[PDB]
RNA sequence: ACGAAUCUCUUUGCCUUUUGGCUUAGAUCAAGUGUAGUAUCUGUUCUUUUCAGUGUAACAACUGAAAUGACCUAGGCUC
């Protein structure tokens, strides 16, 4: 059985993301933080 | 107002206590980037904010 | 049946290849595993040709050999959309693998900096401020920078008349202008595309 | 000086002046306020920054 | 819509001729006519000092390509 | 952009760091191709040049070291000018006499001497042999003159 | 009871232009104001027993104050 097509583009005149954060993301703030921290200190 | 309010695929309910926590986490990993955390929470980004 | 279902079949093909164009992954939910195959290995096809044809005018138009207008305008479509492609490909990557630089290259670059800072006892930039007499001095230079754009121009369209008419708001009353800058400054975080 | 809490929609702009005059629209006291009467004492003050700042349709009703 | 082509013959068994109305075309004219038969300060200062794929877009001379002419 | 966030909090206020980092995470948009950018510069920002030149500030620190760097720009509270020196001293302290940097394209006037000339080459090619002698291959220059 | 037809009704199955094509989404372009005043939806609120004054064509509405226990078959020369 075939579905009927709906086109987002063109209407007819008639009958009108899954993954999370890599862990290096994770491990750079945490870098940045620290160096941040022990600097102002 | 499509893309930011009036799709009903959008998600504007109030956030649970895991959604918080969630939160919390990723605003300290990437600070200000707002429109990234929000494709990882899966709500608008003004509502993130 | 041979009538009915056909051109069914075939605005599924071109609504696949409007699909590839935009960069949006075409599924359709109901639809049967072989008859997406078929749409699949036919709209690669396609592509591949498209692609080739894109590269094969885009060196007759650096070589300075004669192309037709029409047909260097439809290059640079094409040029835009496959440029789109590989940096949305670029995007999706850094992602998928993290970060290209290491914790360990982070802290050396960030300590580099504050040596040197310190090392210029560097007085380091306020907001602002609250009373500053040379506020308006910053607003002339920048509404003028905005203004030269229309210096030339005979006919605009409705977003360069709306462009004009902040610009001449903000020379009209200016101090309201300036307390929506730092409004902004101190709240706005999320921005229209 | 920016923010702080007024109607930031209905008026065609608000003025330095304007926070010492109107003054209790800017302020924040949202509830628990003074019996009655002085709901009839901010909604003065609202009336009349409509009819000095608001926009056309603000002033005129 | 297109749906089906043309079927030559409803064209060839038209009765102009056996042949085209008797246009003498510059590509008909003759030509080839005979067949042819076969038979130290200064480097410790510093802090940092010591495939062919099926896709065209996803391949290396893509983006070498986008590379120069996007620059 | 998270690392832009830490070396921008150094030098301005905090509300102003968080809003240029904020205004380079916004969508992109031609025609009906939309994504996100999550990674470099957008360069059409109006203060996107005042970003390349303290970005490019860090790659001259560490491409002329804390030492060198201090010498070309002077001291802090008397500067150089482009291309002074205090002292002829200063100048030959070091076999990098001159450095510019023209938004992306840098300049590096190196003088050396047989003695610090040679000990460059040995270390080079100690961990780069080259026995066929094929270093003159692929050696870019001007095909102007 | 059943062989059994014919009309009514439901479920199952069938099923209708369930896009005329193509490219650089083929391309581009879009809303005057002010001063007086009417009409017309919707949400929201009426938790009160008497009396007095005000008010009204009569109402209403508004301003003031204070009522409960016993019994008999809607009712009481009831206390």
């Amino acid at each position: 059985k075939i579905p009927a097509a709906v086109s987002n583009w063109k209407n007819p005149n008639g009958y009108t993301e899954n993954n999370t954060i890599n862990d290096g993301f994770m491990k750079l703030s945490e870098a940045l933080e620290n160096a941040d921290k022990k600097a102002r200190q | 107002r499509w893309n930011e309010y009036l799709n009903p695929k959008l998600n504007f309910t109030e956030f649970s206590k895991e959604e918080d926590a969630q939160l919390l986490d990723l605003a300290r990993e990437l600070p200000n980037q707002w429109r990234t955390i929000a494709d990882m929470m899966a709500r608008p980004a003004q509502v993130c904010v | 049946i041979r009538q009915k279902k056909a051109r069914t079949i075939l605005q599924h093909l071109s609504e696949a290849w409007r699909c590839w164009k935009a960069n949006i992954p075409w599924d359709v939910p109901g639809m049967p595993a072989p008859i997406k195959k078929i749409i699949e290995r036919y709209i690669k096809s396609k592509a591949d040709a498209w692609v080739s044809a894109a590269h094969y005018n885009r060196e007759r138009i650096k070589r300075g050999a004669h192309v037709e207008k029409t047909m260097v305008k439809k290059n640079l479509g094409r040029l835009t959309r496959l440029w789109i492609k590989n940096e949305q490909e670029r995007q999706r990557q850094i992602q998928k693998n993290g970060p290209e630089i290491t914790p360990e290259e982070a802290t050396t670059i960030f300590s580099v900096m504050v040596e040197w800072l310190e090392s210029r006892s560097f007085s380091p930039i306020p907001f602002p401020p609250l009373t500053y007499k040379n506020d308006t001095k910053i607003l002339v230079l920048a509404l003028e920078d905005l203004k030269d754009v229309y210096a030339s121009k005979v006919r605009l369209n409705a977003s360069e008349r709306e462009e004009l008419a902040l610009i001449e708001e903000a020379y009209d009353n200016p101090h309201d202008t300036l307390n929506r800058i730092k409004k902004y400054l101190l709240t706005q975080r999320v921005f229209k595309p | 000086a920016l923010v702080n809490v007024e109607g930031i929609h209905d008026l065609m702009f608000f003025k330095p002046s304007d926070h010492k005059y109107f003054a209790d629209v800017i302020s924040k006291k949202p509830i628990d306020e003074l019996n009655k009467d002085e709901k009839k004492e901010r909604t003065l003050s609202m009336l009349l920054l409509k009819i000095k700042n608001g926009n056309t349709a603000s002033r005129r009703t | 819509t297109s749906h089906r082509p043309q079927l030559e013959a409803r064209s060839g068994a038209k009765a102009a001729a056996y042949t085209p109305t008797g246009i003498e075309h510059a590509r008909l004219l003759p030509g080839h006519t005979t067949l042819k038969y076969r038979k130290r300060s200064w480097r410790k200062g510093t802090a940092f000092g010591r495939g062919y794929i099926n896709d065209m877009t996803k391949s290396e001379y893509h983006q070498e390509f986008l590379h120069k002419h996007v620059r | 952009f998270t690392l832009l966030n830490r070396l921008l909090r150094l030098i301005v206020d905090p509300n102003i760091a968080d809003y240029i980092t904020a205004k380079n995470n916004v969508v992109i948009n031609f025609k009906d191709m939309s994504h996100v950018n999550k990674y470099g510069l957008i360069r059409g920002l109006k203060f996107a040049s005042f970003i390349f030149q303290y970005y490019g500030l860090v790659i001259d620190l560490l491409l002329l070291g804390q030492e060198r760097a201090t010498d070309l720009a002077g001291p802090a509270n008397n500067p150089n000018e482009f291309m002074q020196f205090k002292s002829k001293e200063v100048e030959k302290a070091h076999p990098i006499r001159l450095y510019t940097r023209y938004l992306d394209r840098i300049y590096m006037l190196f003088h050396f001497e047989e003695d610090e000339g040679e000990e460059l080459t040995d270390e080079y090619l100690a961990e780069n042999p080259d026995p066929n002698f094929e270093n003159s291959i692929g050696y870019n220059n001007r095909k102007c003159w």
